């Protein structure tokens, strides 16, 4: 069934699974044309696929050319999304096939079960869980990807950088996850606090600051002031 | 004009023939319903005053034979049985008449409602979803369950209708996966009515003996496959004229029929505001349509 924070846990099992979040597949810019009615232009998107567990992120780019004299697209993107998960999971060996896979946004469910027919023991879930995982294309190193991509292309990357060398896929979750929580939030802050310090880089081949463990500690501080700061902002409490 | 003559009525039930319904007290003088119309499928069903749970009953056809109702004490139920001397049926049934025991079908001159719900059902068909060959009639009763909800035990019991099942291979054309699911043309056109049912005569038998199990019996894999079967035609955007002309007449006297009182159970509220308002077929069932909101409003 559904996953929520009572069975939270088991994303760190041995059991391979992956999210798929399909917020930022099809995309658009809005504006007004020269006899003053709205149309919309499409930008280049992507699906973030994520096995939580090791931090393998499978970034499937998605080229505007799709949407090229389509109807129904934000339908049709339920779909490309769901046979994009299909053709990555059979071109994966057996052994590395997911045995579940959570879409963060039910609508999902029936595009993705139709496309994986022909794996009937692979379960397709939901989740209640409010996963910020929208905010991909905060983090800088996707979404430059993404933009300046001209076909249709897949990119891998480890969302985790090398921390799990130091922590466990738990922490490394929930510090992605605030993070990204952060970035959703107040982007501009969000990034502030990552780069304030010019002497702490990203390494070519990572996403995030090269941290020390004391350093994290600060910044997932402040990234926790920042998400409870914009709360009472919203809301007036 | 046939007879199913019953041996006795030992206990108290209440005796239904199609539409039609009789109280009966225990060991009342019963012995059979007589001028019952040749060139339909009928059913004859029955409810124990005691067991107001547990509908039961026999699909039959008089063409077929010479059936007669007996209590078997053992069992515990009334059996629809068959004699084969001639000679001897038409004695009990002519000797039964002269004495007068026997109920008169009741059918009004003007009125083609059986004809309706059961223009598409033939005995054949019946006994391949209700296997018992032994038999020229067919048991029903209202806990028998279907192959599909056995798949999700007793293979003997059960109604062998017609598996659909919209997230299936069978369904779904790989490389057409949106399009098929979106659109049901495919399934119902190629696998269904060419392939399966052979021809549209054959399914809506299928779907009407499906609805009228549901209303008789109460059985709710029968509902589920009428279901079934009602929303692969609403969405399918292409299907040909004469079947969309005849469905929306089969389903008006389906919904004509049901007892008000059990549009709760026997009514799918998804399929029918689908099929009724959201499908490709929404405007091509005017008379289902119209009847559904004068009389059941609030399931939509």
């Amino acid at each position: 069934g559904a996953m929520n924070s009572s069975n939270y846990a088991e994303l760190f099992n041995n059991d391979i699974k992956l999210f798929v979040d399909d917020t930022n597949v099809y995309r658009v810019t809005v504006h007004k044309t020269f006899e003053g009615n709205v149309a919309t232009k499409a930008i280049n998107g992507c699906i973030f696929t994520l096995n939580p567990k090791t931090g393998h992120l499978f970034l499937k780019i998605i080229h505007t050319s799709v949407w090229a004299g389509q109807k129904r697209l934000s339908q049709l993107a339920k779909w490309k999304t769901a046979e994009e998960v299909s053709a990555l999971v059979r071109s994966l060996p057996k052994e590395e096939q997911p045995k579940q896979i959570i879409v963060t946004r039910k609508a999902m469910l029936d595009p993705l079960e139709v496309h994986m027919l022909d794996f009937p023991n692979i379960a397709i879930r939901p989740t209640e869980l409010r996963l910020p995982f929208s905010a991909a294309m905060s983090i800088d190193k996707l979404s430059d990807v993404v933009m300046k991509a001209t076909e249709p292309q897949m990119v891998l990357f480890n969302i985790y950088d090398d921390w799990l060398d130091r922590i466990s896929s738990y922490t490394a979750f929930s510090r992605l996850t605030l993070l990204l929580r952060a970035l959703k939030t107040n982007e501009e802050s969000a990034k502030m606090i990552l780069l304030s310090d010019p002497t702490i880089t990203i390494k070519s081949y990572h996403l995030w600051p090269s941290f020390t463990d004391e350093q994290w500690i600060t910044i997932e501080s402040q990234m926790r002031d920042l998400i409870l700061t914009e709360y009472g902002r919203k809301y007036n409490v | 004009m046939n007879t199913v003559p019953f041996t006795s009525a030992p206990i108290e039930v209440t005796i239904g023939i199609d539409q039609y319904s009789f109280n009966v007290k225990e060991n009342q003088p019963f012995h059979g319903i007589k001028d019952i119309p040749i060139g339909h499928v009928h059913v004859i069903h029955f409810q124990h005053a005691d067991n107001s749970s547990m509908r039961y009953g026999y699909w039959f056809d008089c063409r077929m034979g010479n059936f007669y109702i007996q209590y078997d004490p053992k069992d515990g139920l009334y059996k629809m049985m068959e004699e084969r001397d001639g000679a001897k049926f038409e004695n009990i049934v002519h000797n039964f008449k002269e004495r007068q025991m026997m109920v008169s079908y009741p059918k009004i001159d003007e009125d083609d409602t059986w004809y309706n719900l059961t223009e598409f059902v033939q005995m054949d068909k019946i006994r391949k979803i209700v296997r018992k060959d032994e038999n020229q009639f067919s048991y029903v009763d209202s806990s028998m369950t279907t192959v599909q909800e056995n798949e999700l035990s007793d293979p003997a019991h059960s109604l062998n209708y017609t598996v659909i099942n919209f997230k299936s291979r069978e369904a779904i054309r790989p490389g057409h996966e949106m399009e098929d699911f979106l659109d049901k043309s495919y399934y119902l056109n190629t696998v269904m009515l060419q392939g399966i049912f052979k021809n549209s005569s054959n399914y809506f038998g299928e779907l009407q003996f499906a609805f009228l199990n549901a209303m008789f019996f109460g059985n709710y894999g029968s509902s589920l496959q009428w279901h079934a079967m009602i929303e692969l035609i609403c969405s399918s955007a292409t299907v040909p004229k004469h079947m969309l002309d005849k469905l929306d007449e089969i389903l008006y006297y389906q919904i004509k029929t049901l007892p008000e009182q059990y549009s709760d159970i026997l009514l799918n509220e998804r399929v029918w505001n689908i099929c009724l308002y959201s499908s490709f077929q929404k405007n091509s069932l005017h008379n289902t349509e119209k009847i559904m909101e004068n009389k059941y409003p609030e399931l939509l």
